[PDB]
């Protein structure tokens, strides 16, 4: 059983093993990732799509200038929503859009200062009233 | 002049939220530092936060290969 | 305790504390949204056993990442702690199992890719017709335009070559339902721009550079043609009929 249970943890080992790898490019990426991630978190809250873009286009170029290093794939659904957030949030009936997911992201991660909502169709008032039950 | 990385990003903080700011054409109006506020609060928090988590990741991956590579040569061994 | 602040007026009037110590975060329609929601509608709608099987697949898809996810995380709890190889063993037949059952249940992606691919000209022309509606919603405040009145439109047409039949019935139920909610300069406005937006879709080049004729010719920019062809549309002689004898409001 424990020879078994050795040959049969070869993918474990392979990704142990990346992750080992992948570990200086993660530790040597973590402050601008953190930068890029606060900035959404307090800045494109009341932004659209195009603007979303231009300021993180314009933002990247910048950081890039000082020389700190992030990712060339970076996201802000792949960094701060969870999967069990992300199910949550779309059980409760929220759309499947990234743009929406953002901003219930956004949202949902403020503790700090309470939270404004422009919603012109009423329907994050009964997903949010899902998220909280009764 | 920038040593670490604190100068440099709080110089990247200062430069963003200034174009920022200047792409929002406020004109003579007076800008709003709050901005600026909330996001090195939500960044040293989130640091701190993610900096935790990446370190008992890495330990945790880190002992689980040595516990494996351990068994592996212990099975060897014998 | 924790506090929302929610608002249904998109432009209102925020004052300036409120405004400087909250997370304003807007919430509008995009082109994905739209385009989802209407492929949503015309599945549910057109076959709605596939759409239920559809969205009961990606379901049961995403709760299966998630519990191989769990599951990865609990392997490595449990071998971080060190019978217990009979646990890791139920362990990795359960995620060789729900890696199996992603793999047979990842098969029914072409049919969908191919649904999107035939319906992605309906999605574009709504929110094409869309962004004309909101157009005319910021031309003037009474002309505003909301996404379920367009999406109830939809239910309509459903209700009451076959794409181009969908299509062509959204247009004329589309005009027949929105012409009531403008003045008559809009009504011309928006009539005889959606029939070039449908005939520039559906004819050739020679057509489009004919319709751009007309138009400036009846704009007083461009003089002069037409690129008239010999076999000509009839509806089109008739048209440069109507602009020779100087009769603008035929």
């Amino acid at each position: 059983r424990s020879i078994s249970l050795v040959k049969s943890l070869t993918f474990e080992k392979e990704r142990w093993l990346n992750t080992t790898k992948q570990f200086s490019k993660t530790s040597q990426e973590l402050i601008g990732n953190c930068i890029i991630s606060s900035i959404y978190e307090t800045y494109f809250g009341h932004l659209n799509e195009r603007e979303r873009g231009d300021m993180l286009v314009i933002l990247k170029r910048l950081l890039g200038k000082f020389a700190v290093k992030y990712d060339v794939n970076y996201r802000f659904i792949d960094y701060l929503v969870t999967l069990d957030e992300k199910m949550k949030w779309l059980e409760c009936g929220l759309d499947k859009n990234d743009y929406f997911l953002e901003n219930m992201s956004i949202v949902m991660n403020s503790q700090d200062a309470v939270p404004f909502l422009l919603d012109p169709s009423s329907h994050m008032i009964t997903v949010i009233s899902n998220y909280y039950g009764n | 002049p920038i040593q670490t990385i604190r100068d440099a990003v709080v110089n990247i903080l200062i430069h963003f939220d200034r174009n920022f700011y200047q792409k929002m054409k406020v004109g003579v109006n007076p800008r709003s530092p709050g901005y600026f506020i909330d996001g090195l609060r939500a960044l040293v928090k989130l640091v701190t936060a993610k900096y935790q988590d990446l370190q008992e990741n890495q330990r945790f991956v880190n002992v689980g290969l040595e516990k494996l590579n351990e068994s592996v040569l212990k099975v060897n061994e014998l | 305790f924790k506090l929302f602040i929610h608002s249904c007026d998109p432009s209102g009037d925020i004052p300036i504390f409120l405004r400087s110590r909250v997370r304003l975060v807007h919430f509008v329609t995009n082109k994905e949204s739209i385009e989802t929601r209407i492929f949503d509608i015309t599945l549910t709608e057109e076959n709605a056993e596939m759409q239920r099987k559809r969205e009961d697949l990606i379901k049961l898809n995403t709760e299966y990442r998630l519990k191989l996810k769990n599951l990865e995380k609990r392997l490595l709890e449990e071998l971080n702690n060190s019978e217990l190889m009979v646990t890791l063993n139920n362990l990795k037949k359960e995620a060789m199992n729900i890696e199996k059952k992603l793999s047979e249940s990842e098969e029914f992606f072409p049919q969908f890719d191919n649904l999107v691919e035939e319906y992605s000209i309906i999605g574009k022309h709504s929110v094409k017709i869309f962004s004309m509606l909101e157009k005319f919603g910021q031309f003037h405040w009474f002309y505003g335009i909301s996404i379920g009145q367009f999406l109830s439109c939809f239910k309509r047409v459903f209700i009451k070559t076959r794409v181009d039949e969908i299509l062509w019935l959204l247009y004329q139920e589309v005009y027949c339902q929105f012409s009531t909610a403008l003045d008559k300069k809009f009504k011309m406005i928006m009539a005889m721009t959606m029939f070039c937006l449908y005939k520039f879709d559906i004819e050739s080049e020679q057509y489009k550079e004919a319709v751009l004729t007309m138009i400036g010719v009846l704009s007083e920019s461009s003089d002069g043609v037409p690129k008239l062809t010999v076999d000509t549309n009839d509806d089109l002689r008739y048209l440069w009929d109507y602009v020779t004898t100087k009769s603008y409001i035929s």
